[PDB]
Protein backbone atom coordinates (compact mmCIF):
# COMPACT_ATOMS: atom_id res chain seq x y z
CA UNK A 1 0.00 0.00 0.00
CA UNK A 2 1.28 3.35 -1.32
CA UNK A 3 -1.16 5.61 -0.84
CA UNK A 4 -1.78 8.57 -2.85
CA UNK A 5 -4.31 12.09 -1.81
CA UNK A 6 -7.39 13.49 -3.04
CA UNK A 7 -7.87 15.92 -0.57
CA UNK A 8 -6.58 18.15 2.29
CA UNK A 9 -9.29 17.20 4.67
CA UNK A 10 -8.12 19.60 7.20
CA UNK A 11 -4.94 21.12 9.07
CA UNK A 12 -5.78 20.96 12.88
CA UNK A 13 -3.97 20.09 15.91
CA UNK A 14 -1.86 16.81 14.25
CA UNK A 15 -0.86 18.41 10.92
CA UNK A 16 -2.05 18.45 7.97
CA UNK A 17 -4.95 15.14 7.23
CA UNK A 18 -5.19 14.23 4.01
CA UNK A 19 -7.56 11.80 2.24
CA UNK A 20 -5.75 8.85 0.05
CA UNK A 21 -7.00 6.03 -1.62
CA UNK A 22 -5.91 2.31 -0.97
CA UNK A 23 -4.53 1.47 -4.50
CA UNK A 24 -5.56 -2.26 -3.93
CA UNK A 25 -8.46 -1.79 -1.52
CA UNK A 26 -9.86 1.13 -3.08
CA UNK A 27 -11.06 2.38 -0.16
CA UNK A 28 -10.36 5.88 1.31
CA UNK A 29 -8.13 6.38 4.02
CA UNK A 30 -7.48 9.23 6.65
CA UNK A 31 -3.37 9.65 6.74
CA UNK A 32 -1.91 12.09 9.37
CA UNK A 33 1.94 12.71 10.02
CA UNK A 34 4.07 13.14 13.15
CA UNK A 35 8.01 13.97 13.21
CA UNK A 36 9.85 11.49 15.88
CA UNK A 37 13.03 11.71 17.44
CA UNK A 38 15.71 9.00 16.21
CA UNK A 39 17.94 8.22 19.15
CA UNK A 40 20.53 6.02 19.47
CA UNK A 41 18.19 3.03 20.24
CA UNK A 42 16.71 3.68 17.11
CA UNK A 43 12.73 4.27 17.44
CA UNK A 44 11.64 6.29 20.43
CA UNK A 45 10.34 3.28 22.86
CA UNK A 46 7.27 5.40 23.76
CA UNK A 47 5.81 6.00 20.19
CA UNK A 48 6.70 2.22 19.24
CA UNK A 49 4.60 0.95 22.42
CA UNK A 50 1.78 3.78 21.76
CA UNK A 51 1.47 3.11 18.23
CA UNK A 52 1.59 -0.50 18.46
CA UNK A 53 -1.27 -0.21 21.29
CA UNK A 54 -3.38 1.09 18.89
CA UNK A 55 -2.49 -0.50 15.77
CA UNK A 56 -3.61 -3.90 18.24
CA UNK A 57 -7.64 -2.07 19.12
CA UNK A 58 -8.20 -2.68 15.15
CA UNK A 59 -8.75 -6.32 15.86
CA UNK A 60 -11.43 -5.41 18.58
CA UNK A 61 -13.58 -4.56 15.51
CA UNK A 62 -15.56 -1.81 17.80
CA UNK A 63 -17.83 0.04 16.08
CA UNK A 64 -17.60 3.90 17.77
CA UNK A 65 -14.12 3.90 17.04
CA UNK A 66 -11.63 4.50 13.79
CA UNK A 67 -9.20 2.07 12.83
CA UNK A 68 -5.53 2.63 12.61
CA UNK A 69 -4.77 0.89 9.51
CA UNK A 70 -1.34 0.96 8.79
CA UNK A 71 2.22 2.87 9.96
CA UNK A 72 5.06 3.56 7.76
CA UNK A 73 8.13 5.35 9.29
CA UNK A 74 8.84 7.34 5.90
CA UNK A 75 11.91 9.86 6.28
CA UNK A 76 14.70 9.68 8.44
CA UNK A 77 17.62 12.08 10.11
CA UNK A 78 19.96 11.18 12.90
CA UNK A 79 17.25 13.21 14.72
CA UNK A 80 13.72 12.65 13.03
CA UNK A 81 11.90 9.75 11.70
CA UNK A 82 8.59 10.83 9.97
CA UNK A 83 6.12 8.44 10.91
CA UNK A 84 2.41 8.14 8.70
CA UNK A 85 -0.74 7.45 10.12
CA UNK A 86 -2.87 5.57 8.22
CA UNK A 87 -7.00 5.98 9.56
CA UNK A 88 -10.10 5.07 8.38
CA UNK A 89 -11.69 7.66 6.51
CA UNK A 90 -14.71 9.38 7.75
CA UNK A 91 -16.30 12.22 5.69
CA UNK A 92 -18.14 13.83 8.46
CA UNK A 93 -17.64 15.13 11.93
CA UNK A 94 -19.98 15.90 14.66
CA UNK A 95 -19.66 19.46 13.65
CA UNK A 96 -21.03 19.33 10.28
CA UNK A 97 -23.49 16.48 11.65
CA UNK A 98 -24.49 19.68 13.58
CA UNK A 99 -24.41 22.47 11.44
CA UNK A 100 -26.77 20.56 8.66
CA UNK A 101 -29.25 19.87 11.22
CA UNK A 102 -31.76 21.95 10.95
CA UNK A 103 -33.83 24.21 13.22
CA UNK A 104 -34.45 23.36 16.05
CA UNK A 105 -33.67 20.44 17.92
CA UNK A 106 -33.40 17.69 16.40
CA UNK A 107 -34.28 15.09 17.86
CA UNK A 108 -33.77 13.80 21.28
CA UNK A 109 -33.83 10.01 20.54
CA UNK A 110 -31.27 10.63 17.64
CA UNK A 111 -29.27 12.78 20.36
CA UNK A 112 -29.60 9.61 22.98
CA UNK A 113 -28.43 7.86 20.30
CA UNK A 114 -25.28 9.62 19.62
CA UNK A 115 -24.26 9.81 23.36
CA UNK A 116 -24.60 6.17 23.69
CA UNK A 117 -22.53 5.08 20.83
CA UNK A 118 -19.98 7.93 22.50
CA UNK A 119 -20.17 6.65 25.91
CA UNK A 120 -19.61 2.97 23.69
CA UNK A 121 -16.97 4.07 22.04
CA UNK A 122 -15.18 6.01 25.13
CA UNK A 123 -16.14 3.17 27.38
CA UNK A 124 -14.03 0.50 24.69
CA UNK A 125 -11.14 2.89 24.94
CA UNK A 126 -11.24 3.81 28.38
CA UNK A 127 -11.13 0.15 29.43
CA UNK A 128 -8.03 -0.44 26.69
CA UNK A 129 -6.05 2.20 28.91
CA UNK A 130 -6.18 5.02 26.36
CA UNK A 131 -7.56 8.16 26.91
CA UNK A 132 -8.37 10.62 24.54
CA UNK A 133 -7.40 14.19 26.11
CA UNK A 134 -8.55 16.16 23.25
CA UNK A 135 -11.44 15.04 22.45
CA UNK A 136 -13.73 17.46 19.94
CA UNK A 137 -16.61 17.55 18.01
CA UNK A 138 -14.42 17.39 15.24
CA UNK A 139 -12.56 13.95 16.67
CA UNK A 140 -16.29 12.82 16.85
CA UNK A 141 -16.88 11.07 13.10
CA UNK A 142 -20.23 10.28 12.05
CA UNK A 143 -20.81 7.76 9.21
CA UNK A 144 -23.44 8.05 6.64
CA UNK A 145 -25.65 5.57 8.31
CA UNK A 146 -25.77 7.30 11.93
CA UNK A 147 -22.79 5.78 13.67
CA UNK A 148 -20.45 7.55 15.63
CA UNK A 149 -16.77 6.64 15.14
CA UNK A 150 -14.33 8.58 17.48
CA UNK A 151 -10.67 9.63 16.49
CA UNK A 152 -7.43 11.07 17.35
CA UNK A 153 -7.61 8.95 20.53
CA UNK A 154 -4.06 8.12 22.14
CA UNK A 155 -2.34 10.70 19.77
CA UNK A 156 -1.39 12.87 22.93
CA UNK A 157 1.98 10.87 23.90
CA UNK A 158 2.76 10.27 19.95
CA UNK A 159 2.63 13.66 19.37
CA UNK A 160 4.44 15.40 22.68
CA UNK A 161 7.72 15.33 20.69
CA UNK A 162 6.51 17.81 17.81
CA UNK A 163 3.94 19.91 19.49
CA UNK A 164 6.96 21.29 21.78
CA UNK A 165 8.17 22.70 18.82
CA UNK A 166 6.43 24.46 19.54
CA UNK A 167 2.56 25.03 18.96
CA UNK A 168 0.51 25.30 20.85
CA UNK A 169 -3.04 26.21 19.10
CA UNK A 170 -4.90 24.74 22.40
CA UNK A 171 -8.98 25.15 21.09
CA UNK A 172 -9.47 24.86 24.54
CA UNK A 173 -13.54 24.98 25.03
CA UNK A 174 -13.96 21.26 25.47
CA UNK A 175 -10.82 20.59 27.78
CA UNK A 176 -11.25 19.12 31.17
CA UNK A 177 -10.42 21.52 33.87
CA UNK A 178 -7.62 19.36 35.31
CA UNK A 179 -5.90 19.24 31.76
CA UNK A 180 -4.91 22.87 33.17
CA UNK A 181 -2.54 21.44 35.31
CA UNK A 182 -1.98 20.33 37.93
CA UNK A 183 -1.93 17.01 37.83
CA UNK A 184 -3.68 14.66 35.78
CA UNK A 185 -4.07 13.71 32.82
CA UNK A 186 -6.73 10.52 33.50
CA UNK A 187 -9.36 9.02 32.24
CA UNK A 188 -11.85 11.13 33.45
CA UNK A 189 -10.65 14.07 31.47
CA UNK A 190 -13.00 12.58 28.66
CA UNK A 191 -16.05 12.10 30.51
CA UNK A 192 -16.09 15.97 31.10
CA UNK A 193 -15.22 16.92 27.21
CA UNK A 194 -18.64 14.48 26.83
CA UNK A 195 -21.03 16.63 29.13
CA UNK A 196 -19.68 19.58 26.93
CA UNK A 197 -20.47 17.70 23.84
CA UNK A 198 -23.47 16.83 25.37
CA UNK A 199 -24.85 20.29 26.08
CA UNK A 200 -23.68 21.69 23.06
CA UNK A 201 -25.92 19.44 21.03
CA UNK A 202 -28.86 20.57 22.47
CA UNK A 203 -27.39 24.25 22.69
CA UNK A 204 -25.18 25.20 19.40
CA UNK A 205 -22.30 27.00 21.19
CA UNK A 206 -19.61 25.59 22.68
CA UNK A 207 -20.48 26.67 26.54
CA UNK A 208 -17.23 28.10 28.23
CA UNK A 209 -15.47 29.07 24.92
CA UNK A 210 -12.20 30.87 24.28
CA UNK A 211 -9.70 33.16 26.05
CA UNK A 212 -7.12 31.76 27.90
CA UNK A 213 -6.39 29.14 30.44
CA UNK A 214 -8.04 31.48 33.48
CA UNK A 215 -10.64 32.62 31.48
CA UNK A 216 -11.50 29.42 29.80
CA UNK A 217 -10.97 27.86 33.16
CA UNK A 218 -13.04 31.29 35.10
CA UNK A 219 -16.05 30.12 32.34
CA UNK A 220 -15.94 26.79 33.75
CA UNK A 221 -17.34 27.61 37.18
CA UNK A 222 -19.46 30.34 36.02
CA UNK A 223 -21.93 27.52 35.28
CA UNK A 224 -20.66 25.02 37.81
CA UNK A 225 -20.20 27.21 40.18
CA UNK A 226 -16.41 27.87 42.17
CA UNK A 227 -15.50 24.50 44.30
CA UNK A 228 -15.03 25.31 47.34
CA UNK A 229 -11.99 23.72 49.17
CA UNK A 230 -10.58 20.94 49.67
CA UNK A 231 -12.22 20.60 45.97
CA UNK A 232 -8.40 21.91 44.64
CA UNK A 233 -31.55 27.33 30.95
CA UNK A 234 -31.78 23.39 29.74
CA UNK A 235 -32.95 22.70 26.73
CA UNK A 236 -33.20 19.14 27.06
CA UNK A 237 -35.19 16.58 29.56
CA UNK A 238 -34.78 17.08 32.94
CA UNK A 239 -33.48 13.65 33.53
CA UNK A 240 -31.15 14.32 30.84
CA UNK A 241 -29.23 17.84 33.02
CA UNK A 242 -28.92 14.93 35.75
CA UNK A 243 -26.24 13.43 33.62
CA UNK A 244 -24.74 16.38 32.42
CA UNK A 245 -23.81 18.00 35.50
CA UNK A 246 -22.85 14.29 37.27
CA UNK A 247 -20.52 14.21 34.28
CA UNK A 248 -19.62 18.10 34.92
CA UNK A 249 -18.60 17.62 38.35
CA UNK A 250 -15.14 19.80 38.56
CA UNK A 251 -13.80 16.96 40.51
CA UNK A 252 -12.49 14.09 38.70
CA UNK A 253 -12.67 11.36 41.71
CA UNK A 254 -16.78 11.19 41.69
CA UNK A 255 -17.17 12.87 38.20
CA UNK A 256 -19.56 9.88 36.25
CA UNK A 257 -17.54 7.19 33.99
CA UNK A 258 -18.79 6.31 30.44
CA UNK A 259 -19.83 3.54 32.13
CA UNK A 260 -21.81 4.80 35.00
CA UNK A 261 -23.13 7.23 32.30
CA UNK A 262 -24.24 4.52 30.21
CA UNK A 263 -26.47 3.09 32.34
CA UNK A 264 -28.41 6.59 33.18
CA UNK A 265 -32.01 7.02 33.42
CA UNK A 266 -31.71 9.27 30.27
CA UNK A 267 -29.60 7.02 28.50
CA UNK B 1 -7.45 -4.32 30.34
CA UNK B 2 -8.98 -2.47 33.18
CA UNK B 3 -12.89 -1.97 33.13
CA UNK B 4 -14.79 0.06 35.40
CA UNK B 5 -16.70 -2.30 36.84
CA UNK B 6 -17.46 -5.94 36.94
CA UNK B 7 -20.24 -6.12 34.53
CA UNK B 8 -18.18 -4.08 32.14
CA UNK B 9 -14.26 -14.83 28.85
CA UNK B 10 -14.95 -11.17 26.88
CA UNK B 11 -10.65 -10.35 27.52
CA UNK B 12 -9.78 -14.19 26.11
CA UNK B 13 -12.08 -13.26 23.03
CA UNK B 14 -10.09 -10.26 22.90
CA UNK B 15 -6.92 -12.09 23.07
CA UNK B 16 -7.92 -14.69 20.41
CA UNK B 17 -9.17 -11.78 17.79
CA UNK B 18 -5.94 -9.94 18.70
CA UNK B 19 -3.52 -13.41 17.44
CA UNK B 20 -5.11 -13.79 14.42
CA UNK B 21 -4.01 -10.73 13.29
CA UNK B 22 -0.41 -11.37 13.97
CA UNK B 23 -0.03 -14.83 12.21
CA UNK B 24 3.09 -15.88 9.91
CA UNK B 25 1.92 -18.17 7.48
CA UNK B 26 3.15 -21.43 7.28
CA UNK B 27 4.09 -21.82 4.12
CA UNK B 28 6.47 -19.43 4.17
CA UNK B 29 9.84 -21.38 3.65
CA UNK B 30 9.10 -22.81 0.35
CA UNK B 31 6.78 -19.97 -0.94
CA UNK B 32 9.14 -17.02 0.49
CA UNK B 33 12.36 -17.91 1.10
CA UNK B 34 15.11 -18.80 -1.17
CA UNK B 35 18.13 -19.88 1.20
CA UNK B 36 17.00 -19.52 4.82
CA UNK B 37 15.91 -23.10 5.89
CA UNK B 38 14.39 -24.48 9.46
CA UNK B 39 17.82 -25.62 10.69
CA UNK B 40 18.84 -21.57 10.50
CA UNK B 41 15.77 -20.71 12.16
CA UNK B 42 16.34 -23.06 15.03
CA UNK B 43 19.69 -21.60 15.32
CA UNK B 44 18.98 -17.91 15.00
CA UNK B 45 15.90 -19.07 17.81
CA UNK B 46 18.23 -20.93 20.38
CA UNK B 47 20.71 -17.85 19.97
CA UNK B 48 17.99 -15.63 20.79
CA UNK B 49 17.09 -17.83 23.48
CA UNK B 50 20.44 -17.78 25.26
CA UNK B 51 20.17 -14.09 25.17
CA UNK B 52 17.17 -13.63 26.90
CA UNK B 53 18.57 -16.28 29.07
CA UNK B 54 21.87 -14.56 29.53
CA UNK B 55 20.20 -11.29 29.96
CA UNK B 56 17.15 -12.31 32.19
CA UNK B 57 14.59 -10.70 30.01
CA UNK B 58 11.04 -10.73 30.08
CA UNK B 59 9.67 -14.26 29.63
CA UNK B 60 7.89 -12.58 27.10
CA UNK B 61 10.86 -11.34 25.01
CA UNK B 62 11.68 -14.80 23.23
CA UNK B 63 8.23 -16.09 22.07
CA UNK B 64 7.32 -12.63 21.24
CA UNK B 65 10.39 -11.76 19.16
CA UNK B 66 9.91 -15.00 17.18
CA UNK B 67 6.90 -14.02 15.96
CA UNK B 68 8.32 -11.11 14.48
CA UNK B 69 10.73 -13.17 13.14
CA UNK B 70 8.22 -15.64 11.75
CA UNK B 71 6.15 -12.86 10.26
CA UNK B 72 8.85 -10.84 8.38
CA UNK B 73 9.79 -14.11 6.92
CA UNK B 74 6.53 -14.21 5.70
CA UNK B 75 6.85 -11.23 4.02
CA UNK B 76 10.28 -10.78 2.62
CA UNK B 77 12.96 -13.36 1.57
CA UNK B 78 16.45 -12.80 3.43
CA UNK B 79 19.63 -13.57 3.04
CA UNK B 80 20.94 -16.51 5.30
CA UNK B 81 23.98 -14.08 6.03
CA UNK B 82 21.52 -11.63 7.41
CA UNK B 83 19.28 -14.23 9.39
CA UNK B 84 21.31 -13.29 12.51
CA UNK B 85 20.71 -9.72 11.47
CA UNK B 86 16.98 -10.40 11.84
CA UNK B 87 16.98 -12.28 14.74
CA UNK B 88 18.74 -9.60 16.84
CA UNK B 89 15.93 -7.12 15.53
CA UNK B 90 13.41 -9.07 16.89
CA UNK B 91 14.44 -9.32 19.96
CA UNK B 92 15.65 -5.45 20.20
CA UNK B 93 12.04 -4.42 19.13
CA UNK B 94 10.33 -7.69 21.46
CA UNK B 95 12.61 -5.85 24.66
CA UNK B 96 11.33 -2.58 23.58
CA UNK B 97 7.86 -3.21 23.78
CA UNK B 98 7.81 -5.98 26.78
CA UNK B 99 10.90 -4.40 29.07
CA UNK B 100 11.33 -2.01 31.79
CA UNK B 101 14.65 -1.84 31.01
CA UNK B 102 15.02 -2.79 27.19
CA UNK B 103 18.37 -4.22 25.49
CA UNK B 104 20.73 -2.07 23.86
CA UNK B 105 21.35 -2.19 20.24
CA UNK B 106 25.18 -1.92 21.51
CA UNK B 107 24.28 -4.86 24.00
CA UNK B 108 22.85 -7.15 21.75
CA UNK B 109 25.60 -6.65 18.96
CA UNK B 110 27.61 -8.07 21.35
CA UNK B 111 25.88 -11.18 21.90
CA UNK B 112 26.96 -11.31 17.89
CA UNK B 113 30.57 -10.98 18.98
CA UNK B 114 30.17 -7.56 17.03
CA UNK B 115 29.40 -9.65 13.91
CA UNK B 116 26.31 -7.18 13.46
CA UNK B 117 26.79 -3.40 14.16
CA UNK B 118 24.11 -0.55 16.18
CA UNK B 119 23.43 1.06 12.51
CA UNK B 120 22.52 -2.50 10.70
CA UNK B 121 20.39 -2.70 13.79
CA UNK B 122 18.43 0.30 13.70
CA UNK B 123 18.11 0.58 9.71
CA UNK B 124 16.49 -3.41 10.24
CA UNK B 125 14.10 -2.32 12.78
CA UNK B 126 12.65 0.13 10.80
CA UNK B 127 12.61 -2.47 7.87
CA UNK B 128 11.09 -4.74 10.37
CA UNK B 129 7.87 -2.45 12.09
CA UNK B 130 7.26 -1.25 8.51
CA UNK B 131 6.75 -4.36 7.11
CA UNK B 132 4.98 -5.63 10.59
CA UNK B 133 3.37 -2.18 10.12
CA UNK B 134 3.95 -1.20 13.29
CA UNK B 135 1.22 -4.29 14.77
CA UNK B 136 4.12 -5.44 17.35
CA UNK B 137 1.35 -5.98 20.39
CA UNK B 138 1.25 -9.39 19.43
CA UNK B 139 -0.43 -11.96 21.75
CA UNK B 140 2.49 -14.58 23.11
CA UNK B 141 1.64 -17.70 24.86
CA UNK B 142 2.64 -16.45 28.00
CA UNK B 143 -0.43 -14.14 28.24
CA UNK B 144 -2.86 -16.92 27.51
CA UNK B 145 -1.21 -18.99 30.16
CA UNK B 146 -1.16 -16.58 32.93
CA UNK B 147 -5.20 -16.04 31.72
CA UNK B 148 -5.79 -20.07 31.69
CA UNK B 149 -3.87 -20.11 35.23
CA UNK B 150 -6.21 -17.51 36.11
CA UNK B 151 -9.67 -19.99 35.65
CA UNK B 152 -7.58 -22.86 37.67
CA UNK B 153 -8.62 -23.70 41.11
CA UNK B 154 -4.30 -24.55 41.60
CA UNK B 155 -2.98 -23.11 44.51
CA UNK B 156 -0.70 -19.86 44.21
CA UNK B 157 2.29 -22.69 44.73
CA UNK B 158 1.04 -24.99 42.23
CA UNK B 159 0.33 -22.51 39.61
CA UNK B 160 3.95 -21.27 40.38
CA UNK B 161 5.01 -24.90 39.20
CA UNK B 162 3.02 -25.08 36.38
CA UNK B 163 3.79 -21.97 35.04
CA UNK B 164 7.69 -23.16 35.37
CA UNK B 165 7.06 -25.73 33.33
CA UNK B 166 4.59 -24.17 31.05
CA UNK B 167 7.23 -21.49 30.42
CA UNK B 168 10.01 -24.14 29.42
CA UNK B 169 8.06 -26.01 27.10
CA UNK B 170 7.32 -23.08 25.27
CA UNK B 171 10.84 -22.01 24.55
CA UNK B 172 10.87 -24.93 22.77
CA UNK B 173 8.03 -24.63 20.55
CA UNK B 174 9.48 -21.37 19.89
CA UNK B 175 12.82 -22.66 18.34
CA UNK B 176 10.73 -25.05 16.60
CA UNK B 177 8.58 -25.10 13.16
CA UNK B 178 5.73 -25.49 15.28
CA UNK B 179 5.62 -21.54 16.96
CA UNK B 180 4.80 -21.49 12.64
CA UNK B 181 1.72 -23.33 12.92
CA UNK B 182 -0.05 -22.88 15.81
CA UNK B 183 -1.27 -19.51 17.46
CA UNK B 184 0.20 -18.70 20.82
CA UNK B 185 -2.93 -20.04 22.16
CA UNK B 186 -2.60 -23.13 21.14
CA UNK B 187 1.12 -23.59 22.16
CA UNK B 188 0.23 -22.12 25.40
CA UNK B 189 -2.46 -24.95 26.06
CA UNK B 190 -0.33 -27.79 25.16
CA UNK B 191 2.38 -26.62 27.45
CA UNK B 192 -0.16 -26.00 30.31
CA UNK B 193 -1.58 -29.73 29.09
CA UNK B 194 2.03 -30.90 29.02
CA UNK B 195 2.68 -29.70 32.53
CA UNK B 196 -0.13 -30.15 34.50
CA UNK B 197 -0.27 -33.85 33.45
CA UNK B 198 3.55 -34.40 34.17
CA UNK B 199 2.97 -32.53 37.26
CA UNK B 200 -0.11 -34.88 38.54
CA UNK B 201 1.83 -37.49 37.58
CA UNK B 202 3.67 -37.21 40.25
CA UNK B 203 1.59 -36.32 42.22
CA UNK B 204 -2.15 -37.75 41.65
CA UNK B 205 -4.40 -35.74 44.33
CA UNK B 206 -2.34 -32.48 42.70
CA UNK B 207 -2.85 -30.83 39.66
CA UNK B 208 -6.31 -31.94 39.68
CA UNK B 209 -7.10 -29.74 36.35
CA UNK B 210 -5.15 -32.63 34.62
CA UNK B 211 -8.17 -34.19 34.21
CA UNK B 212 -9.61 -33.36 30.29
CA UNK B 213 -7.91 -30.71 30.33
CA UNK B 214 -7.42 -30.56 26.29
CA UNK B 215 -10.81 -30.57 25.51
CA UNK B 216 -11.44 -27.94 28.63
CA UNK B 217 -8.76 -25.74 26.86
CA UNK B 218 -9.91 -26.38 23.53
CA UNK B 219 -13.74 -25.00 24.75
CA UNK B 220 -11.89 -21.94 26.03
CA UNK B 221 -9.42 -21.93 23.35
CA UNK B 222 -12.54 -22.85 20.61
CA UNK B 223 -9.52 -24.97 18.77
CA UNK B 224 -10.06 -28.60 17.77
CA UNK B 225 -9.14 -30.82 20.93
CA UNK B 226 -7.23 -33.34 18.61
CA UNK B 227 -5.51 -30.30 17.03
CA UNK B 228 -4.52 -29.50 21.15
CA UNK B 229 -3.65 -33.62 21.76
CA UNK B 230 -0.96 -33.72 18.58
CA UNK B 231 0.05 -30.35 19.86
CA UNK B 232 0.90 -31.46 23.17
CA UNK B 233 2.25 -34.32 22.20
CA UNK B 234 5.00 -32.63 19.73
CA UNK B 235 5.74 -30.68 23.17
CA UNK B 236 6.63 -34.03 25.00
CA UNK B 237 8.33 -34.87 21.69
CA UNK B 238 10.49 -31.66 21.55
CA UNK B 239 11.38 -32.15 25.62
CA UNK B 240 12.16 -35.97 24.88
CA UNK B 241 15.06 -34.74 22.48
CA UNK B 242 16.00 -32.13 25.07
CA UNK B 243 18.59 -34.79 26.61
CA UNK B 244 19.91 -34.38 23.05
CA UNK B 245 20.10 -30.65 23.11
CA UNK B 246 21.96 -31.64 26.67
CA UNK B 247 24.53 -34.50 24.99
CA UNK B 248 25.16 -32.89 21.53
CA UNK B 249 28.18 -32.32 23.18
Amino acid sequence: SRYEPVAEIGVGAYGTVYKARDPHSGHFVALKSVRVPNGEEGLPISTVREVALLRRLEAFEHPNVVRLMDVCATSRTDREIKVTLVFEHVDQDLRTYLDKAPPPGLPAETIKDLMRQFLRGLDFLHANCIVHRDLKPENILVTSGGTVKLADFGLARIYSYQMALDPVVVTLWYRAPEVLLQSTYATPVDMWSVGCIFAEMFRRKPLFCGNSEADQLGKIFDLIGLPPEDDWVPEMEESGAQLLLEMLTFNPHKRISAFRALQHSYL
Amino acid sequence: LCCEVETIDRVLRAMLKAEETCAPSVSYFKCVQKEVLPSMRKIVATWMLEVCEEQKCEEEVFPLAMNYLDRFLSLEPVKKSRLQLLGATCMFVASKMKETIPLTAEKLCIYTDNSIRPEELLQMELLLVNKLKWNLAAMTPHDFIEHFLSKMPEAEENKQIIRKHAQTFVALCATDVKFISNPPSMVAAGSVVAAVQGLNLRSPNNFLSYYRLTRFLSRVIKCDPDCLRACQEQIEALLESSLRQAQQN
